[PDB]
């Protein structure tokens, strides 16, 4: 029995070991009475606005679309504090955990990002934060450990399995199986067992709903498209959450291509995946023929969730949103124009949404069209990649 | 078949609990995972739990974690293992065999093909892992067209839904998860499949304990792991260790 | 003839060769004109606005003051785009410079945050940017090298002199000597000849309007004190402008101590330097007993400028703001104490500033004081330097 | 003393341009440039121009830049330049000697000292690179009473004011600035100091040209500094080359 529906369509639910269970169904108890408690939402706007920088800026890019009929809007996420979405939902998280008189933090990281943003919520609130992180990871991600370390939380390394994600992610759940009293579960995008879908859209959902009023305010008009990148699904969620029932508005998901789909070496589960149970959820995944779940490759090591929320899943079934793919050098170009165009270094997570847009634009430049690009980070931490890139192929 | 209806009724008689160690299918290696179920069999094991190499164990602490690993590094495949499966089958008529298994292996190709393939290898029960009863109908239905037990774990802390829930949809036995005079009153209550003890069961006086608290018996999975990760060097001490230890197990059973 | 005063009280002027002059002057009127021009200031609100993501955070610290009478805030220059304050005033000269018809900016740059700041301002606003960094600067700073060449800017290195800051300085002075009619010179602080000290505060005076508007909405009454680091005045004079007739309002500016000033090695010449002539100014400066200019040293590089804005000189001289200096150590502790406590990590620079409010809450923890402290920027670029230190020092 | 007035005087009457050398006091090293200064005047220089070497010269080109390197290399600091004045001016007592200077290195210690040293070693001339007629009053004021002439640049543009400012406040010469007909003939309206013309003056054909068109004469800077910076491993193939090109000017000047 739950009080909401852990279910989009066939995807979702609530696949975790028994003991788990309680777990689960305490935090959706608690995420339903904080939904409804004005003090709850008041202290949560308060953070967002205060210490996060919310609502972030709409920018325009009119060197970008020069010359075509595109207007190309950027949702500045690369502007919040801790430099991505992952900061909203985060603190949102934190005030659950508090809400239910918990005092420490579990929270998994790729690359990091997920990690830093549960590390600063927990030192802003007081709260214990211990964090798994792929040993390879911790190896690759030394900027990303050192900003977890200075900001008190314990990170510990995951040598198990492929020692990456995946590997982290397990090991989160079997931490909680035995801590849950006392630790909250801090997942890191929208996916997982249920309630984790639905409250991480619902604290990431500001994003969209910022955007359909600047974009009302500065156009008068929706967008004709919301377009975001698809690592887990947070981000694109929390951009398409306020217009799914705007119905005209397109909502464009874009996963990572890498070196191409038919290399296989991408991280495209929705589209080119299969459907499995794991980690918690019935959901797309990246996984072998008899059933082993594989990686998710990309530059972009922020998109290496090798499943994908279950939302964006069923959104895709019901045909309410399309979802497409960006390879590597796709992600580089539009990484490399909107620096030199715009003055704005981006995540190359978030110009993987760029580059579809900018193919939206190129393909057809004579087709009036309006358009946000989520630009879920910046890419301050990407500037070696582009440099060890530009540099292997002489440029 | 009613291979645990049949092994409950003899132990009753003979006032015996059951013990059941866990093993990880091909770890180390396929030959050796077939001489080390062969000697468990010999020592006394009153039936098995088996698992089957998974990528992502999330059920599982580290002991089992290295024995996919192992297996893995060796290259056992879910195919290899119902291969063994059949041949254990083939072996011993009458042995209880349960698998421990994660949901993606049981799902991946169809659910109903997953539990006609145990059916036809001759195994008794499935325990899914990380399928809780609330996401269970299609697994425990599937399991039961093919004369297959649907196994649920009843953790320690069960409110009496689960209880009542665990005690309908379970049958061959009941895993009863240490981390308790109530929960085995209330499943014999609500007639549940006879509970088995298990989550860190590594002494002969856990098993009589368990059987003294009205379990029917007790499943040690990790000490059967542990000796061999331990003995990984030499093949020979690592049968005779295990041979040692699943007789002790079991000797501490008969009540 | 000018049209504004050059000099703050003693300090100031003019002094260029005359080559120059008119250069100076040719700014100076399109800047009255610019700032009387509605147009102009829409333009510019609009870019500081939606681009930059303008108005900033005013965070309360909680954690930090726990059982003192300290009430601290930061106002949130770390969340401006480009991760410092540098971005508000380069918008404006950007404006200014097309204003006048330069399709060209010159800039310096010493650890490198005023070179990307320029770099992104004309990336955005189409403008070619080249850039004068001192050599071993440019070695110093690969990564903000890398950013300012992702942004289309040509970065000069300057090899002459001392290699670094000073004489990066003078070789954007000689350029533009000679480019004027066609290049605008993007000068990075509030120092330098007249207009500049003058131009910078009023492009930077936003970071101080907003504080009080702030302040008055959260407390309901001014700060007691208002605290910025000074490296060349630009974040402090932007903090203090709009307080200058509050009087009950301290303005306290906080110079660089390195090693500590006994060492003779800092860089708080406003305090323990000497009045020169330099950069077309004149200021108290880093200098030898017969007149050869010196460099500052910081743990932080952006504090680096050998002197000060001759405002703040001013501002001292008749007692309206106290300058005080914080050292290496001091500025390091306040680093990982923000980043433990609140999760925020600040600039290096930044640290100073935040060091000193500590200073008065920890000296004095009964005292009832309303404290606003200008985090100038973010300290993602400073994370290395704080592990090497807390590495060296075994930790 | 009136050397400048002297200078022009006799120049006048010979029908005759100035040609004027700038060099860097202490390139390359005290002793060097002492004999380097001694050369210009054995071939024919009527008066110098003398760099005193600062950290930040920003009116200056890289040939300059490197001059002023190579005496901080070899020591030298305005004590020292001082001292080499003195005895400059005592071998030589009447060619004009103007200084170059930036205004650190006159405000540093006191503007009126400063130009009180200048008066007690023999100097007749301060041009203060960084100094714009807008905020030269204190130093055209000190320089005045100790009877040394403050030199301005008069730019390639200068507008009519800025011609009448440098014309009432300058004395000795006009530096003239290169980068026509309309800023000699102004300035000669205005009763303006005696224009010299400089900035890339390198070639006798410009000394003629530059008389011809109604200046005193020629400012030579760089051009003698980079045969300083060419003959550096060679001391005496040094003199060698500034004696015949000093000559080959200053034989130009002649009309
Ligand atoms: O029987 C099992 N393995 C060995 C148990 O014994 P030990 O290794 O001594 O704890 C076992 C049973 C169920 C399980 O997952 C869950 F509880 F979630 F369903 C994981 C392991
Ligand atoms: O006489 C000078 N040096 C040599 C000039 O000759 P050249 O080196 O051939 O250009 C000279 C004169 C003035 C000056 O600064 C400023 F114009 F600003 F006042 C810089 C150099
Ligand atoms: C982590 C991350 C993502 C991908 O995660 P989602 O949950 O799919 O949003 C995208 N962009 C940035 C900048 C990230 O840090
Ligand atoms: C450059 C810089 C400073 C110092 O420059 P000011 O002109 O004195 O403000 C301070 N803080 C940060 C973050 C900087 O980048
Ligand atoms: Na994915
Ligand atoms: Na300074």
């Amino acid at each position: 029995t739950t009080l909401l529906n852990p279910y989009f369509g066939e995807f979702g639910g609530m696949y975790v070991p028994q003991i788990l269970m309680p777990a689960l169904n305490q935090l959706e108890e608690a995420f339903v009475s904080a939904q409804k408690d004005p003090e709850f939402q008041a202290q949560f706007a308060d953070l967002l606005k205060n210490y996060a920088g919310r609502p972030t800026a709409l920018t325009k890019c009119q060197n970008i679309t020069a010359g075509t009929r595109t207007t190309l809007y950027l949702k500045r996420e690369d502007l919040l504090h801790g430099g991505a979405h992952k900061t909203n939902q985060v603190l949102g998280q934190a005030l659950l955990a508090k809400r239910m008189g918990k005092s420490e933090i579990i929270a998994e990281t790729g690359a990091g990002q997920h990690g830093v943003a549960s590390a600063l919520a927990s030192a802003l609130l007081g709260l214990k934060c211990r964090i798994y992180m792929g040993a390879k990871d911790v190896e690759r991600q030394s900027p990303n450990v050192f900003r977890m370390r200075l900001m008190g939380a314990e990170v510990i390394p995951v040598h198990s399995g492929s020692a990456t994600l995946k590997d982290a992610c397990n090991e989160a759940l079997r931490d909680w199986s035995g801590s849950y009293e006392t630790a909250h579960y801090m997942l890191g995008t929208a996916a997982g067992p249920h309630p984790y879908p639905t409250i991480v859209r619902e604290f990431q959902r500001m994003i969209g709903e910022e955007t359909k009023a600047q974009i009302l305010d500065k156009e008068g008009r929706l967008p004709d498209a919301v377009i975001a990148c698809v690592g887990g699904g947070s981000n694109a969620i929390g951009m398409f959450a306020d217009f799914i029932n705007d119905t005209s508005v397109g909502l464009i998901g874009v996963e990572p291509g890498g070196h191409g789909i038919e290399t296989g070496e991408h991280g495209a589960p929705l589209k080119h995946g299969r459907v499995g149970i794991y980690f918690g959820m019935k959901a797309p995944m990246m996984q072998t023929a008899d059933g082993q779940i594989e990686e998710s490759y990309s530059i972009s090591a922020g998109l290496d969730f090798p499943s994908v929320g279950p939302q964006h899943a069923y959104l895709n079934s019901i045909g309410r949103a399309d979802y497409v793919s960006i390879t590597d050098d796709e992600a580089l170009e539009a990484f490399k124009t909107l620096c030199r165009h715009e003055g704005i270094i981006p995540a190359l997570e978030s110009s993987h949404a760029l580059a579809h847009a900018l193919k939206m634009m190129r393909e057809q430049p004579e087709k009036e069209q309006l358009l946000v690009v989520n630009l879920s980070g910046r890419g301050d931490k990407d500037i070696f990649t582009v440099h060890d890139i530009l540099k292997a192929r002489g440029e | 078949m009613e291979r645990y209806e049949n092994l409950f009724a003899q132990l009753n008689d003979r006032r015996e609990g059951a013990f059941v160690p866990f093993v990880t299918l091909g770890d180390p290696g396929i030959e050796q995972s077939l001489k080390i179920i062969d000697t468990l069999i010999d020592a006394g094991a009153d039936a098995l739990e088996l698992g089957v190499p998974f990528s992502d164990p999330l059920a599982d602490g580290p002991t089992i974690q290295n024995a996919n690993l192992r297996a893995f590094a060796a290259g056992v495949t879910p195919a290899q293992c119902f291969e063994m499966l059949a041949l254990i089958r083939e072996k011993h008529p009458t042995i209880p065999i349960g698998l421990l298994m994660y949901a993606n292996l049981v799902f991946n190709n169809g659910i109903d093909a997953f539990y006609a393939r145990c059916e036809q290898v001759g195994v008794d029960s499935v325990l899914v892992a990380d399928v809780p009863v609330e996401e269970s109908a299609p697994f425990r239905q599937a399991a039961l067209r093919h004369n297959i037990a649907p196994i649920f774990i009843c953790p320690p802390n069960a409110d009496d839904d689960l209880l009542r829930q665990v005690a309908s949809y379970g049958r061959g036995y009941t895993y009863l998860l240490s981390r308790l005079h109530h929960l085995i009153e209330k499943l014999k209550e609500y007639h549940a499949a006879p509970a088995l003890q298990g989550f860190g069961i590594s002494s002969p006086e856990q098993v009589s304990a368990a059987v003294r608290a009205g379990a029917a018996g007790a499943i040690s999975g990790s000490a059967i792991v542990k000796i061999i990760e331990k003995n990984l060097a030499s093949p020979k001490q690592m049968l005779a260790e295990l041979r040692s230890f699943v007789s002790a197990m079991k000797a501490a059973s008969r009540a």
